[PDB]
């Protein structure tokens, strides 16, 4: 019941935010119910996947309700519940924290709720500040009325790993602009790094007394982006629609922004339908892992890559048990990142097969959009627009699942029965 | 007919074995997982199970067999919590292996439908033959009249059966004698009674005890 | 040390296999070193992806340096290594039996140099009697010279899990034939099936009385092939180019012909250029799963995917443990299912990221072209014969691992270190 | 300095967690699950291990430490063993606590550099605060002369260090007065002796406990 | 030649070692975890396996061993139930470590083909050397007549073999003189007897007791 609470409660914002974006009073255009649903899903699930140019078919008022969606989309449908309830005087229950619990991905309910304090007053502290950071520029080139607007849009969509941008071009006109680049960088690194970590750091000082988690995704980012900034570097730096007619130094700021943005905001400096396969190749696996098992971001993430990696080069060296930074990895642990993967990839090649069925497209694209549907990126190599009207459901059933998670979406409708009993043991060659 | 055979021991392990030769869908439960893996191939299903659970016993599907054989025979407390819950279960019959006497006064008291001893009736038909060598194995029609598969001496040897007046003296009648792994089936008068070899009898149990004696 | 017996056998049969078909008598036309080394690499891993046509470049003399080459890597290397030493009278001893257990994928060492030579004598034996019942069809067509070759290449081809064919189209005038499609599909399925399953059913004539491993290969592979043959006569029933132009009965047929072929034969009776992209990303899936542990296939096997698939359930069902058939799976058959899958999909990534820098052809060719060489099956889409230099060294590198399976390709180079120290457990969130 | 510390008992355990406070590299190993979970955040490296097995032991990099203390004071066969491999690596300094005397013999036998009797020694120093009140802590410079920390009596109250005559009679150098958490060091004459706080004197064995019995 | 050996103890453990060094193929069998480890390097294959159950001694392949060596002489029900199984499979040579009197009777019975007595066998062998302290190995050619390596004691320093009458008064003949390490393959009259090293004589049982007291 409580993955129900949770299955439920975030498909019930998909289908308010699909009503309030479907009013004449939040677009300038006509919308179809399916790319009123599509927008409406893409925000609360955070992806960034756009039929219809945000800047162009909604209003200012449109817009707000596509803030208020990633706001609670990327922050969790029971982290603001938890608010409400505080503001209103109610106490806290044992029913009512055990949500929190299944929401955050904690094993314990052991500080859980002054979890959600922590993290609900570094997301809007956050976000103010890089809302006025980013107020130094877009407001000599927008005025006042629009460049506040858009810094504001911007930092919660960035923070949140959105990739929503008002603009038609999606931060492509800021390759070279550090300004842009270095605030946003930030946010969805340090967004998407998990909310524990973050709590970690601001508690705990020296690195030596972090936890095997906060170790895991510091070093972990650290080490993946700096493989991703070499590789975009190195196979795109002769391309000559991406990476080819830019200075060295805006090629080092194109190389680390689309090293970063997979994982899992889905923002661009270069136009991703004009590299080269095999960077696309790279990019599936990147967009694949996550970031943090408690952020805004989504896929598996990258403890659970960690964990299932270091599992198999064990037991290839004859190890019996898997260690990372010299501490022993239990059996629950290995289990649950094999489940998280294993059914991550079942649901993935579905949607590739079911899409291919649907849609008369180039096969990568396809897989592309995909892998970005399900992680919540929103990069796209341009299948997004041409999608048809089935093909559109097939992605936001995508977008639903990924955000929500494989575990918690199946655990939704298989009822959990116990039974003490066991069997015998059977042997069965698996070379 | 479906059987369900909870405790693997010696006497449980013997019913799952013959049941399984005969073709019969047996399950066999046992709280050791041991045994269990041991008569995995012996039975239609093997489970490790505590029966004294009632959580357990309906994981199991215990509703769907109409004999259970309890064969714990060690453990009162988990033979009697065993048949108090099948017995709440409706199981049609129930067949608890016994300890002592006591034992079997509960299992009387809290429903089972046959309460078995396996040692104590093998004792006391291996006593019957210690006491007496000339008989080989023997079956009590009553309290009175018994079947007794007789060992032939050397005096009977080269004897007919019309010679034996086992009809008119001894009250008792020849039923079948086996030669050298031959079975003559109900004897015709008269045939030679042969060495040492089965000879079955039927009578009062005090009139086979005088034809040993005198014969 | 026994899997590197493995590993320097099986690379010298490519390298004396690679000069036997290098010389001018084995051959019609000259050869390149790196298309004589493709061939020979893709017969003794028993692939059978052909840069060239077998017909026509080789002599009768190159293709039956071809048969032998199947037979011993089909057969496998320390199968007829056995042989020889039995023929020349000296007795296995343990350190020989050891390595027939690592080849076999065994584990444990009782009877297994009694399977060898049931395993032998079986496989000689249904070869003669296939290629006496071939033929019967292809001596009227092809006279006695070749038609009696023919029929004893296709047969030790067939068997052997190859896809090999003398014909320019490989089995693409013998849609409609039920003597062609009969006798070919009951030797893969039968020399795929697995030698210890094939020896249990040969000892074993009730099914209640065959193990976990022979119940799980006997219902595994009839549920996979009636849903493979049921996804490829619903997607390509309207397809022009394939199934389409054909009647009830040969739609049938080849339905049924593609359905088994990928896994791992890789004979064809339709054109896999001009399939939908929907039955070759389902096939992908299919011929990544192979079929048999100790067999002439290769890919993860089919009792690997069962496995890791009932793990997942049963964690997702709430279950404490893999319960198939009523019998459960310890955790050294999970984690061994683990690595192989995990390994199988780091490989196959490898080859298609390496394989799109190296050459220009669309990418559902070449995730095509990667998953039939590491699982040895052979289906093509168009692409080996376009193979630059480069392109056809990765294939071969692709194709060995593929065959001798992953984890005996690392642990020929990974030194396994003895430790009983342990480690204090730590948490990572892997959600 | 690389300190490696086997057996995390109640006196293993407080060497790992006052060299981690300190800032030193402590490596804990013990054979106990438990231990080491609790141990893991106190040390920089903590690892389940059996120190009586050269390979476990090979294994830590334990020929990398300088200091290793074998805190394992219960089992001898573990404690002598464990010195013994560790001897045969060629550990520059080899700390073991010992149980007894016969346990000493034999790890000064097997070459331990220093061997430690932690309750033996408290137990020494306790009972020299049980037999006299006064004293509340003292260090044998020798075995005739220490530094014993007295408690101010009753009748020390309003006196002077001048008025008390331990330089000429009793032969004792006053050494520090502490006040209510405030230290005097090196008191010059005249102090006032306030209430029942400490005061450090030195002196001859017997000198000080005749000022104890007369002041 | 492939042999197998089960039980790896003192004993066992020392033939898998003495047997690995001379080039042959050794499988090691235990039910312990530990003991395999410590052997798998000692060993051309190590096995955690109960030798008791015929489903685990068949996974070995223990058919195709001719000598089989079941060094377990503590547990006598994990020994007889052992060599029963060896020989129900048709091993050619079973040898079997044994405990008492009483074990070495029942595997005499089920078919051992030798069995061993270790400590038996070398207390008799210690205790020789204790009763007599002049002999240093001796070798029982037969139950009169022996093979005794004896110790030079100081009354026979430069003396001669001639001098010692040992071939004509006590019948016994002089085999090897070692010296220093340097060993004199059968001397030739004569050499100079050096200080207490080995001297081989070989004479009857209670002729070199004769020799011992005298010289
Ligand atoms: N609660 C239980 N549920 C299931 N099996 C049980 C339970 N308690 C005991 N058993 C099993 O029942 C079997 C027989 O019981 P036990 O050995 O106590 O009786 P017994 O009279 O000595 O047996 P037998 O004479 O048949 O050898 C054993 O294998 C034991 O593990
Ligand atoms: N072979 C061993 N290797 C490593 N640690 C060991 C070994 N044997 C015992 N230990 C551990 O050493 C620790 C201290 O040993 P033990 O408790 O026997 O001694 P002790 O003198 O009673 O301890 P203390 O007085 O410090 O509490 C225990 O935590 C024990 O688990
Ligand atoms: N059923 C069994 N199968 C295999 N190994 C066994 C079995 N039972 C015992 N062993 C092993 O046999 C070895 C020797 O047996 P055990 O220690 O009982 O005999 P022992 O006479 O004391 O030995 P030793 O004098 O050689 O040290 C041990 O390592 C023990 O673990
Ligand atoms: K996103
Ligand atoms: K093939
Ligand atoms: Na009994
Ligand atoms: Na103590």
């Amino acid at each position: 019941t409580p993955p129900q609470v949770l299955a439920i409660g975030f498909f019930l914002t998909i289908i308010i935010g699909a009503v309030l974006l479907m009013l004449p009073i939040s677009t300038t255009k006509p919308l179809s119910w399916i790319d009123a649903l599509f927008t409406a899903a893409s925000a609360t699930t955070v992806t960034g996947l756009a039929v219809v140019d945000t800047g162009t078919q909604f209003t200012v008022f449109g817009q707000t309700v596509i803030m208020g969606l990633i706001q609670i989309g990327g922050l969790g449908f029971m982290t603001f519940a938890v608010l409400i309830v505080m503001i209103l005087g109610k106490k806290i229950g044992l029913k009512e924290r055990m949500l929190v619990q299944e929401a955050l991905n904690q094993p314990t309910i052991g500080g859980v709720i002054g979890l959600v304090k922590v993290l609900f007053l570094f997301s809007i502290s956050i976000e103010l500040i890089a809302a006025l950071i980013l107020s130094i520029r877009l407001v000599p080139q927008y005025g006042w009325s629009s460049g506040l607007f858009a810094s504001l849009f911007h930092a919660i969509s960035a923070f949140n790993n959105a990739g929503f941008s008002l603009w038609p071009d999606n931060l492509m006109s800021y390759v070279g602009d550090p300004t842009v680049n270095l605030v946003i960088t930030f946010l969805f690194i340090t967004g998407g790094i998990g909310f524990t970590v973050l709590f970690d750091v601001m508690k705990n000082r020296r690195f030596k007394t972090f936890s095997l988690h906060t170790k895991l995704m510091l070093t972990g980012t650290l080490m993946l982006n700096a493989i991703a900034m070499l590789t975009v570097f190195i196979l795109e730096y002769s391309n000559p629609g991406t990476l080819g007619h830019l200075h060295i130094v805006d090629k080092l700021w194109a190389s680390y922004f689309q090293a970063v943005t997979p994982r899992t905001a889905g923002f661009n400096s270069l136009d991703f339908g004009s590299m080269r396969e095999g960077t696309i190749v790279f990019t599936l696996l990147l967009m694949f892992i996550g970031a943090g098992s408690a952020s805004t971001a989504s896929g598996i993430k990258l403890t659970t890559f960690i964990v299932i990696l270091t599992s198999v080069i064990a037991y290839l060296r004859g190890k019996k048990e898997t260690v990372i930074f010299r501490r022993s990895i239990k059996y629950p642990i290995i289990i649950k990142a094999l489940a998280v993967s294993v059914t991550s990839l079942f649901i993935v090649f579905l949607g590739i097969f079911a899409l291919t069925i649907t849609e008369q497209a180039p096969f990568l694209q396809i897989v592309f959009e995909t892998f970005s549907a399900f992680g919540t990126v929103g990069l796209t190599m341009g299948l997004t627009p041409e999608l048809t009207t089935a093909g559109k459901c097939i992605i936001i059933v995508i977008m639903f699942i990924g955000r929500i998670g494989p575990l918690t979406f199946v655990f939704s409708f298989a009822k959990t029965e116990q039974s003490n009993i066991r069997y015998p043991d059977g042997e069965v060659f698996t070379g | 007919k479906q059987f369900a055979v909870i405790g693997l021991g010696r006497f449980g392990g013997s019913i799952c074995k013959e049941l399984h030769r005969m073709g019969h869908e047996v399950l066999a439960v046992d709280i050791n997982e041991e045994k269990v893996n041991a008569y995995a191939s012996y039975a239609t299903h093997a489970v490790i199970a505590n029966a004294t659970e009632e959580n357990e016993l309906l994981s199991l599907g215990i509703r769907n067999f109409e004999y259970v054989i309890v064969a714990i025979g060690a453990n009162i407390q988990a033979s009697t919590l065993t048949t108090l819950l099948l017995k709440e279960l409706d199981i049609p019959n129930i067949w608890v292996k016994a300890q002592n006497y006591y034992h079997h006064k509960v299992l009387e008291k809290i429903g089972a439908d046959r309460i078995i001893h396996p040692e104590k009736d093998m004792g006391v038909k291996i006593a019957q033959s210690l006491s007496d060598e000339n008989v080989l194995n023997y079956i009590d029609l009553s309290d009175e009249y018994s079947i007794v598969e007789l060992l032939a001496t050397r005096k009977l040897d080269s004897k007919s059966i019309i010679d034996l007046n086992v009809r008119a003296k001894y009250g008792c009648t020849i039923l079948a004698i086996k030669h050298h792994g031959d079975i003559c089936l109900s004897p015709a008068p008269e045939d030679i009674i042969r060495e040492q070899d089965c000879l079955v009898i039927m009578g009062h149990k005090k009139d086979i005890k005088r034809f040993e004696n005198e014969g």
